[PDB]
């Protein structure tokens, strides 16, 4: 029968997102360079409510996670509203999963205002690559330990016997699953071996891309939701995406060597998301209420899906998985879709996924569906360039591509978005948007 | 279709040829002379055709890619000039193969072994996938036999000496990862483009331009070729004994093949099938094997198999821990033990984890994956959570009453489906289940001392057992990488009590005054490793001491050792390496050599006389009184098949296997020609040398036990 | 309807509570001393898992968290399900709230199952104090940022120029509140000094916390909840807690300095929990499937409260707010609770906490309510104790309490539980229980 979640409240009521605002993105060691995650929390968050005017004390949940984490900041959501200025009295947290906190933040939200213990919540996050609480080596931080429980003055001497000159070598940082020790680029990179993916098509993709993120910063499409940033030495704002690269031509991606595996590997930097930092917060609230204090909702909720799946291969899969139980839930079919978004992290695993969301014999075993998701149309898919332009701040492409979409149909008429996106540990986010 | 054979000849549009190997019979990829014939043929008409640049070889088989020569051919040769033949035909083909100017490759997926790297070192380049089941190797010396061409010449200097000698004697396995950084295989390619990465390979310009340089070129010449050779031929009969041919043989086909050229190993190679492959040893190594894999195939019952997924174990300690290792590390199945106290709990923990991470300690694996089996060790002390446990196996002391006890509980704590078993010591199974609500889920398991070595176990159906748990039960050891044999439930069963004469008469002998290492060299040196008493102890003195009352109440007073003396032993603490003292020298301050045995053992035996019984002498009575025993036991049908007794003894107690096994003995040794002999030898110290009814049966008219074909 | 919601699923089903699972808990020296986070959650889920009958493919969400974070596997819940024998498409997640994320968990917990989207979830955590992960000092973290992006090999020497002073030294662990450095001592004893409470006052409460919990322990009431450890050098197993003291009397520790302020330090170490390690693990799944599954669960639930209150002064005292948003919130008080229990995470901080609880003044004005909560009795008051006795893990003695409490409920036969607990950042977890 129809396995389908209804989104609307105890009332009835339908879960509504009424706005937000992107922080704009910039390369590792740019003009976001040594900047702490925590200030793009207050900075992001900050001008939104006075840009809005909506009260600081009415919101009464809101989580924001971030992929890079810093010790220094255990629980970063008390430290914002404790930076900013909402009310003390809010009752928030933090939350973290992969590259899709957002849609993590999603998630865990838009039910905090189904219970009817709260009405309004905020979605964002901040991650930036510029910035890394790097530690020592493990059995040096071991070492400390009995240090600080040692009694005998004389005993610390016999404890420090045991050092090494690599010993003071710090731990440099690691993408690869800890457990299976593969790059996310192997993993994409594995699939181009698996089921072909040539290096024509994935570069292509990323001018593709850069053709169609530049040419929305040339329409100036993404200005209303896009922060002008300063720098507290305050030297001169960023106004555009330097990270995009609108004037390039697909031979200059091609004379690039594979990165990951340069033996015959089809990615390389130019048809991968590079380091990028930024911030993102975007405002989720009922639509009881948006009208009890007269708002108008920039456009609406109707599903969600994640999927868990294998990581030893084809991780990147999720969306492949999770595009027809969202549209199961929604009651709805890819062909019932103004505009259909994916998160760009490789080309590679792009052009896979869009071709298993096409693959029927994929949804006969993996799934079991009574048929396949359907045909992604590149013209509706990520019309604002994609993730390969913008780049990938981690945590805020999640929300990111909520912006433009809701942005995008309103835009157009209603219609209903969507967006899939893949993440670490064999993790998949989809869902369908409504935008009225 | 009985005329395309397995190599097809495939031509894609660019010029080069895909060639895929699809055996009509059989899964795996095997080698007959037909073939060897057509691809003749089928390169002929690839010769003619100009247009071509490269050939690539394709498995055509998620199995295996070639799996090598059928023994069966092996077993069809005549009389030397088949064996040259077949050797023969296989270097001119191979000559023609690596006499084409184009580049030849061959992708290796599944299995590539003897008959399999044939072909490997006719291609010029090759391929093997990071698929964790592709292999390489010559597994021939097991056979008492050697490669069939190339193997011996074309192998050593492609790869080295060091590595090929070792690899043709020790008969290790080869992967994929260590085949690379060796040389061999110049690359591991995915799978997926397996096919695809030798197309380019095929495209490369160079068949062999710029082969790859010696670091170990320091001995490269006469040098130190033979300084090499007597040290491996000296250790080799150290550790051969002199009784295994194609041992030296391999060191005299390889010196001449690297010597005075490539022709002549060619020819010693041939020569080599002409006397090695028409070889007592040969075809006893080849009909064990054909008794082996048969056994393997063979499922034990008829009725169709139930779910087992969940396995109770009812005691721990040590062997506890290492039943569960096997069915943990190897099976990977779900686990649960109840334990009084949690100490059991605690050092059987302990010492799976013993065993555990020395895999790691040796590189080859990592804790990662080490934690993960750790957490399907489940301990406890209560009956909770037993409800949904496949089966419930025993590990308890063997009380008759505690074990009718607590099979009786279990069944209370435990669901109905679930079957339970029982290595029992000595109590019969039957009579372990007697007030059993669900007998015929009452089974018998048989192990032994710690089985990671030993590969066998022992079925032990009582009255009252269906045929599916005797199927459920089989199936485990083939999952458990075990071999099953089907034993009918009788006081010292088959391998125990064909063992005991083994130890009874050695301790017999030793105490009339004969010296333990001069028998111990000479049995050792005959075709039985490792010595008598130092198997006794270590196994444990008492449970092969616990079976002889049960033997003695079996069937008669031979089993009986002499009085007061092996008992006198078990209570002076000196009760082998579990107590740290008896026999050999346990301190092993003897910078880990072979310790000579204890100084105070001789005092204590009798020990009057002298060594009088000559060193074959032993040996030929240490093998009749199981041969005695071995035609004895199967007398009454201990065994399900002869096959399977066969196998039962020589893997599970030590018969040569270059003399096949006990009955492959007696039909060499002229069927009943041993029985006069042997009466001779009942004449001289006592009836307990007397011949089998059966024995008498079948030696007096004149039969082998073996209808067969001979 | 006005104050009390229902906490009843879409179906009509109630949330109901399953049994857990307790490690015992040890000082950070005696045991658990260099055991990582990672294997404790390891330890408590195979084996509470494989204890009952329940399968692991039926569970499709489950959470743990600590409030000691290791940087290694950010994400800690993925390893959890991977290694032990559950699903490979679970939904693990991790959250985030100091020494109550047991109870974040459970309200998140809860909520994931209100949605409908998962029909049972496991609730638990870990928590350590002998493997806290050493960071770099900040200054030799921003300098190995450069040297990793520099070129040239003569601009990393002029790097190092700048490596001088005792950088060298790293950063102890510090756990006073980041902006505030209250070490939640001080704070604690201020409270002693702002409400009147004497160290004669306490002292007793320690005594009487140490006892009615040995003698559990003596009772053996609380087994078949309290693992025995096992550990890799299986040397032996532990048994009973260590940390509990319930033998000395009260008037041996009142000789003792100050742990704080050392001058009129009416608290100490004594009187103040020790932190411990151990993990927990618990299952919430709903009612109807306990029953078409055919399993009772320990006890059911009533509902949850958390409140948040500016960090100044008395942070400790949320509970205190906390208290009749709880009951109201169920529309029950305390004369209809049998039982309750507290954190007692401090000696005093609490018997305000009681004293604010009968105070009418406090919750007539702070807290806009027309009466007090009402005062509540010792006798059904931590009648196993609290933290003064076995220890205080940050984010395991939620759940522990829960376990403690459901059983006692089962021992009392029925009623109706009741916990509180006080959270850093002016945190206070309180909820109402039934063992129906």
């Amino acid at each position: 029968m129809g396995q389908v979640l209804p989104l609307v409240t105890r009332q009835g009521d339908r879960i509504a997102i009424v706005s937000g605002l992107r922080t704009p993105f910039a390369r590792q060691a740019t003009a976001f360079h040594g900047i702490p995650a925590v200030d793009l929390g207050k900075m992001v968050v900050g001008e939104l409510l006075a840009r809005s005017e909506i009260p600081a004390e009415v919101i009464e949940q809101l989580v924001f996670g971030q992929v890079v984490q810093m010790p220094e900041a255990p629980n970063i959501a008390r430290e914002i509203v404790l930076g900013t200025g909402m009310n003390v009295h809010t009752d928030a947290y933090s939350v973290s999963r992969a590259c899709a906190t957002s849609f993590q933040a999603v998630a865990n939200v838009a039910e905090s205002l189904m219970a009817g213990t709260i009405r309004a919540g905020i979605a964002g996050g901040a991650d930036s690559s510029s910035v890394l609480p790097i530690g020592v080596s493990k059995k040096l931080a071991r070492v400390l330990v009995d240090v600080n429980k040692a009694r005998t003055m004389s005993q610390r001497l016999k404890l420090f016997s045991r050092l090494r000159l690599r010993d003071l070598m710090p731990v440099p940082p690691a993408v690869a699953e800890y457990s299976t020790g593969l790059r996310m680029g192997d993993t994409a990179e594995q699939m181009a071996k698996t089921y072909g993916i040539t290096r024509e098509q994935q570069d292509a993709l990323a001018h593709r891309s850069h053709q169609r993120a530049a040419q929305a910063w040339s329409d100036g499409k993404l200005k209303e939701e896009v922060m002008t940033a300063f720098i507290p030495p305050y030297k001169q704002p960023l106004v555009e995406d330097n990270n995009i690269r609108g004037n390039s031509s697909l031979a200059d991606y091609a004379k690039l060597r594979p990165a990951f595996d340069r033996k015959h590997g089809t990615v390389t930097a130019a048809n991968s998301t590079p380091l990028t930092d930024g911030a993102a917060a975007v405002i989720l609230m009922t639509e009881s209420r948006a009208k009890e204090l007269g708002l108008v909702p920039l456009g609406y909720l109707r599903s969600y899906a994640f999927t868990a799946i294998d990581v030893w291969q084809d991780m990147l899969l999720g969306p492949a998985w999770s595009t027809p139980l969202a549209l199961e839930r929604a009651g709805l079919t890819m062909s019932d879709l103004t505009l259909i978004d994916m998160h760009e992290a490789f080309a590679a695993q792009t052009l896979a996924n869009i071709q298993l969301l096409g693959s029927e014999r994929f949804a006969r075993e993996a799934l079991g569906r009574a048929h396949a998701t359907g045909e992604v149309d590149d013209s509706k898919f990520n019309v604002l360039g994609g993730s390969i332009a913008y780049g990938h701040p981690f945590a805020a492409t999640g929300a990111r591509m909520i912006t433009q979409t809701l942005h995008e149909l309103r835009r157009r008429g209603g219609g209903f978005g969507l967006v899939t996106a893949c993440a670490a540990g064999g993790l998949g986010a989809a869902m369908v948007l409504e935008a009225e | 279709m009985e005329m395309t054979s397995a190599f097809t000849l495939n031509v894609r549009l660019d010029n080069i040829a895909v060639i895929t190997i699809d055996v009509p019979g059989e899964k795996m990829n095997t080698l007959k002379a037909e073939f060897a014939s057509q691809v003749r043929a089928i390169i002929k008409q690839l010769r003619e055709n100009k247009e071509l640049r490269g050939v690539v070889f394709v498995s055509a088989k998620p199995d295996n890619f070639i799996a090598g020569a059928d023994i069966n051919m092996i077993g069809n040769c005549k009389t030397a000039q088949e064996a040259e033949a077949l050797a023969r035909q296989g270097q001119q083909l191979m000559a023609e193969i690596h006499a084409l100017p184009i580049q030849v490759i061959a992708a290796i997926h599944g299995a590539c072994l003897g008959g399999g790297l044939e072909l490997a070192l006719a291609c010029h380049g090759r391929v093997c996938t990071d698929d964790p089941k592709t292999v390489l190797g010559l597994p021939e010396v097991q056979l008492g036999l050697l490669p069939g061409s190339g193997g011996t010449q074309r192998l050593p200097r492609l790869i080295g000496v060091s590595t090929a000698l070792e690899m043709i004697l020790t008969g290790k396995q080869l992967r994929a990862k260590q085949a690379l950084k060796l040389g061999l295989v110049d690359d591991v390619v995915p799978h997926s483009i397996l096919l695809e990465a030798a197309v380019e390979l095929a495209k490369k310009e160079r068949p062999s331009s710029r082969p790859l340089p010696v670091r170990e070129r320091i001995l490269a010449g006469p040098l130190g070729r033979a300084l090499l050779f007597k040290m491996v031929g000296k250790k080799t009969e150290h550790k051969t004994q002199g009784n295994y041919p194609a041992t030296e043989r391999i060191l005299e086909v390889v010196e001449t093949g690297l010597a005075q050229g490539t022709s002549s190993g060619y020819d010693a190679e041939a020569r080599a099938f002409g006397e090695l492959a028409m070889t007592p040893q040969s075809q006893a190594l080849r009909s064990i094997f054909f008794a082996s894999t048969d056994v393997k195939k063979d499922p034990g019952s008829d009725a169709p198999p139930a779910p087992l997924n969940s396995v109770g174990i009812l005691g721990g300690g040590l062997m506890g821990g290492g039943i569960a290792y096997v069915t943990a590390c190897k099976a990977g199945i779900p686990v649960r033990i109840k334990d009084i106290n949690p100490q059991g709990i605690n050092h059987a923990l302990k010492y799976s984890w013993d065993q555990l991470e020395g895999k790691v300690r040796r590189r080859h694996l990592k804790a990662s994956e080490r934690d993960k089996q750790l957490a399907l060790i489940s301990g406890t002390t209560d009956y909770r959570g037993f409800a949904h446990r496949d089966l419930i196996i025993e590990a308890v002391f063997e009380n008759l009453e505690l074990k009718q006890q607590m099979v009786a509980e279990v069944e209370q704590n435990c669901a109905a489906h679930t079957i339970f078993a029982s290595n029992t010591s000595s109590l019969p199974i039957g009579d372990i289940a007697a007030h059993a609500t669900r007998p015929e889920q009452v089974i018998g398991l048989h192990f032994f001392s710690p089985v990671e070595k030993m590969p066998l176990v022992e079925i032990i159906p009582h009255a009252g057992t269906s045929a599916q748990t005797i199927a459920t039960t089989v199936k485990l050891a083939k999952k458990q990488g075990k071999t099953p044999i089907v034993v009918r439930d009788k006081a010292g069963f088959y391998v125990n009590r064909i063992l005991a004469p083994y130890i009874n008469e050695a301790i017999r002998m030793l105490t009339q005054g004969e010296r333990v290492e001069h028998i111990d060299a000479a049995l050792v040196k005959f075709g039985f490793p490792v010595g008598p008493i130092q198997l006794l102890d270590e196994v444990g003195i008492d449970t092969g001491t616990k079976i002889i009352p049960v033997l003695e109440a079996a069937y008669g007073e031979r089993f009986s050792a002499p009085a007061n003396v092996v008992s006198s032993i078990l209570n002076d603490d000196r009760k082998g390496r579990k107590n740290g003292r008896g026999f050999y020298l346990y301190g092993q301050k003897g910078r880990k050599s072979k310790k000579q045995v204890d100084p105070a053992i001789y005092p204590l035996i009798g020990t009057q006389g002298q060594g009088r019984i000559s060193a074959p002498q032993v040996a030929e009575r240490c093998v009749m009184l199981m041969l005695n025993e071995a035609v004895r036991c199967v007398d009454e049908q201990v065994i399900r098949s002869v096959r399977d007794g066969d196998i039962g003894a020589v893997f599970g107690i030590g018969f040569p296997p270059f003399l096949g096994g006990p009955f492959r003995y007696i039909d060499s040794l002229g069927a009943g020609e041993v029985v006069a002999i042997m009466q001779r030898l009942a004449t001289q110290y006592g009836s307990r040398f007397t011949p089998c009814e059966r024995l008498v049966e079948m030696g007096a008219r004149g039969e082998s036990f073996w209808k067969t074909t001979a």
